[PDB]
């Protein structure tokens, strides 16, 4: 089954909020696939929950047949060498230039002679087009220059499953431009499948096949590209369309306008 | 009473806190004794914790020095007792004040220092894009930090009561006529080292074990928004505040009881 | 496995080529290249990113001691990697 | 003469970077102006200057003929009750709540009856929908919900000039659709001006009459709105529409692929 | 030297920063002495600063107390004279250790915490947006808090001696066999008023000017981002603990010289 | 300036409306009203958010002692901030 990753019925609830009930999502292989949802709710929780950080309290969760929070504490490091994560600011050691962060893992899970390894990952930051930030600390890289930085770091023991924990936000269209040009190629190239999580409409559905709407704690109305772009849902209409005020409220619940301004 | 059910909440609260400051630091220290990659990776970590702790602790060492010369020179005088300032100085530096202020300026820069680093590298995920580098990070970050601590701190305070008593020789001895030769000698026979100067480190060793634990906890299990770390920065300082004298005078009773 | 053999003028290879299985072909660098001039790529079922480097290695040394070793066979998985990090002519021609 | 905010050459340069050479802009009454950039280049800087936090080191700056860093003490404070800002983070007093907030200016420029005063900034929460968070602390609002307090803090003393210090960044669709909606009324409704800055090409372009797009240090190709979306020039081609790759480089500046990965 | 020149940057850079601390305290505190606006809210600051401080004093105090009784207890009978502890411990406290401890945890609790409210405040730019406000914050934010500190330890340091003489009268008197009588009888003729008892005020409360505003300074000048807020923390901690002692020495020179 | 009358029956205003100038017409709050029944809006140049509070207040407690008040001569600024507040009708119609 070409289905990476299969979540079959997960029910979270960290304890007083009951976030995500009744949740189910596929990916499979050669996709690009996409969810988004109201805004910070299920964005850095879903993927560390899919990553094995969280576990969950019911459901089972596949990646090539095996559940995700079964595994020993060995054998769950071993298939982190399979999928890896690109963090919303940029996940990079401080004390360090940008040269060794995106050689740091491969020091750590193969054996590689010197000039071979220092060769490899040089022309790695030209597949980011980031050859010339070299040797450079993660200090001066304004932001833009960052997050692809760590996407080098990314692809390095040839990743299968990419996590995308919100590339898109507060970057300009330029940039977001580069990361939709780049994202594109390793998908086709390479055949690495990515899970991209964010809320951006305008740039997503130039990339995605299979998006997966998360407006409430359910999985309302998932779909194709095109296919929700018809959907006349009062929910989709007013996410993807962004209209102003539908079954989200405009105002807040409060009481009426006879005791509050006059006293 | 509705005023007891929110204690409730807090005395199963207060205690999970220390079941993770136990099950995170017994993860820290087992399994892999491994030299090759710690031998240069912690020698890092003594420049931070030990270099720059040491000016602190020897320029506020000489004034220690100088004000108990001074003081201590007041109350000899109204006994008329010269000599003893030798045996003075030494006994109130090596058994009292020598592991309980050192500890205290310790916990100061080191012991704070130390948890924004933890906190901050939580906050920017460096901890957790760790894990999907599938390196185990308690041994691999921790534990440098937290034998970092324990080493430094016993030759955090050996220079701090050498420049300490080294200040109390200056005052009393060349400002205030006292013979050098009579200073010292008081001073010879004064303390013994099975229950003096071993002792010294038996209290500062002892302290370095919680300030160190006490202080890699609280970036920990910290809230990686900027209000949540620097309010565990400075819940770190009052906690190991008293913990340093909460110890101490336990440490106190077993000595001299 | 990486199993390779020579003709007496040119470089065979065999087996896959991993990032795991590639050290031992790095030991063999100048036993190896022996004025090679073409590089069959035969029975390669994977390429990795270090194996096209070890790959790229081998034919920049088999200059300034031998040929300008000619490209057969490529299973063209190679060549989507080439254009990715746009490697000129002088170091991969074809 | 309408131009309410025109400085005339303004040179800047903290010290090492030379921002704002030969920069000049006019902003009239009635409008709802727009000043966009690369990526922070301007955007807390320019607001601070035009505010009178940050002096300049040539030139001249209007507001209703008033040259701005040449008045008194008091002078400048009197002239703060005109003109508001609106921060990216939303200014809030965290030791506070949510009402004595936005009716904090009230008691520290005029003098009110209690009971009237209590009312009046009870209708301005209704003005923004928020009149249902009346009595919260500034830590449980959801970012959403944060900028809009703000927003009714704003217009407080009847304000002729409004800045937003970039109000879109980071949020969801329909939180983008409720700013518009809002901005839109109170540059019709009590002919406010407000200078909009920030960088999102498909909302400021539904909103502006007037753009001032700011590439480079120079204030390059400014316009109306269906004029700069005409001009062929390559810089606005790539910032406007997000072209990959244009006079803005792809890549960095580096050596050559012969001695990097070949040692 | 090449060397030479990159001191050459820090010897103008370091004094600047002492050309800001005297422009900033010296804005905040002349003009308008307004009193209806800032009576509520500087009592409000005394709940921040003061109360909040309380606890962590006395229960540091008896420690101090009852260690003192307890190590003091072994000196005096080795020179056979009972009736000394009274004026031993009120004597060491009142002079030495009731000053200078008091306000080392003072720098740590409310010295700290109040630098992390200044700076934080500034990073939100709740301070810049109020001076589209027109209120200058310096007289309105500041000086509520200055006031706020020298007010405040003097009271922290007479709870101090006072709760810290108390647990130094158990140890000697009820557990180690003296009579109740005795102890206090030697302690009544120990110590005068004149250049004893306002003496322990007069090293406090030029402590708190010192911690005060080398505390509030730092959170004027810092980073705004989340790294150089926590920077500044562990500098401000470090910097008045140097402080306090650089001022102790000086002032036990005038008192006893 | 905020200069005012009375016809016996029906409060009349003159001069501006400011959030400055509206303090002693508070304290008229009962021999101000006198079963008003009408508000001519008459010499009004601007009005201000509080001052259209002065006036929603004057209106709502001419209610449980005198009449329903008419409204007239309305310069059409307030009735931008009428339906901007989305007042209800029972404290101002019109
Ligand atoms: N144990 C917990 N750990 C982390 N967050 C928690 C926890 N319990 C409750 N929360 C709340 O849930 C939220 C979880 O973080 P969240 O997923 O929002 O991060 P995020 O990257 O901002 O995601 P989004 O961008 O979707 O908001 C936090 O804002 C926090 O207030
Ligand atoms: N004295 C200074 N004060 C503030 N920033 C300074 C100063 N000197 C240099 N800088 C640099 O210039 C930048 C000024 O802030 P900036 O205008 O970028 O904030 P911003 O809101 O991120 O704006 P933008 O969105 O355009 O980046 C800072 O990032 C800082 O690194």
């Amino acid at each position: 089954v070409a289905n990476l990753v299969d979540m079959r019925d997960v029910s979270f609830t960290r304890g007083n909020r009951c976030i995500f009930d009744n949740i189910s999502l596929t990916v499979p292989r050669g996709k690009i696939t996409a969810i988004m949802g109201p805004s910070g709710i299920g964005k850095t929780t879903l993927l560390r929950l899919i990553g094995g950080q969280i576990a969950p309290d019911h459901g089972e969760i596949l990646f090539d047949g095996e559940n995700i929070p079964a595994m020993s504490r060995s054998r769950l490091y071993t298939v982190r060498k399979r999928m890896s994560m690109l963090f919303q600011s940029g996940a990079l050691f401080t004390d360090m230039n940008v040269f060794d962060n995106v050689a740091y893992p491969l020091r750590e899970h193969t054996q590689l002679p010197a000039p071979l390894l220092h060769s490899t990952v040089m022309m790695k930051l030209e597949a980011v087009g980031l050859r010339g930030a070299a040797k450079l600390m993660p200090s001066e890289l304004s932001g833009g220059m960052a997050r692809r930085a760590a996407l080098a770091r990314a692809i390095a023991l040839e990743p299968d499953l990419i996590m995308f924990d919100q590339p898109f936000v507060g970057q300009d269209p330029i940039t977001m431009g580069v990361l939709v040009k780049l994202i594109s190629e390793l998908n086709s190239a390479l055949g690495v499948t990515c899970v991209v999580v964010s809320h951006d409409v305008p740039e997503v559905l130039s990339i995605a096949d299979h998006a997966w709407i998360l407006a409430d704690k359910k999985i309302v109305a998932h779909g194709s590209a095109q296919a929700l772009q018809a959907n006349p849902d009062p929910r989709v209409r007013q996410f993807l369309d962004g209209i102003a005020d539908g079954p989200v409220p405009f105002r807040y619940p409060a009481g009426d306008y006879h005791a509050d301004l006059l006293p | 009473l509705n005023a007891l059910a929110s204690l409730g909440h807090k005395g199963i609260k207060t205690l999970r806190t220390f079941g993770r400051a136990g099950l995170m630091l017994f993860n820290a220290l087992v399994g892999k004794p491994e030299f090759r990659k710690h031998a240069p990776l912690l020698v890092r970590q003594l420049y931070n914790v030990g270099v720059l702790s040491m000016l602190i602790i020897v320029v506020s060492g000489v004034f220690i020095g100088m004000v108990l010369g001074l003081q201590g020179y007041l109350v000899l005088t109204t006994y008329s007792a010269e000599t003893s300032l030798g045996m003075l100085v030494a006994l109130s530096l090596l058994r009292e004040l020598g592991p309980v202020v050192a500890a205290l300026l310790f916990a100061g820069r080191a012991g704070s220092a130390l948890t924004a680093e933890i906190g901050l590298m939580r906050a920017t995920e460096q901890l957790s894009s760790m894990e999907m580098m599938a390196v185990d990070p308690l041994r691999r970050v921790i534990s440098p930090r937290f034998w970092a601590g324990v080493i430094s701190l016993p030759l955090l305070t050996v220079i701090f009561v050498a420049v300490g008593i080294w200040g109390g020789s200056l005052v009393g001895v060349s400002w205030k006529g006292i013979d050098s030769g009579f200073f010292w000698s008081a001073m010879q026979n004064a303390v013994d080292w099975r229950m003096d100067l071993v002792n010294c480190l038996i209290k500062s060793v002892v302290f370095a074990i919680t300030v160190t634990w006490i202080s890699l906890f609280n970036g920990y299990d910290a809230i990686p928004t900027s209000a949540g770390i620097s309010r565990a920065t400075t819940r770190t300082v009052v906690h190991s505040s008293l913990a340093v004298l909460g110890l101490d005078f336990v440490l106190t009773a077993l000595m001299f009881g | 496995s990486l199993s390779w053999m020579q003709t007496g003028d040119t470089l065979a290879l065999s087996g896959e080529l991993d990032q795991d299985v590639l050290l031992p072909l790095w030991e063999m660098r100048e036993e190896a290249v022996k004025g090679i001039t073409c590089i069959d790529l035969s029975r390669v079922s994977r390429v990795d990113t270090g194996g096209l480097a070890l790959l790229l290695h081998l034919i920049d040394l088999a200059k300034k001691q031998g040929n300008n070793v000619t490209l057969q066979g490529v299973n063209d998985k190679v060549y989507t990697l080439a254009k990715l990090y746009n490697l000129p002519a002088d170091v991969l021609p074809r």
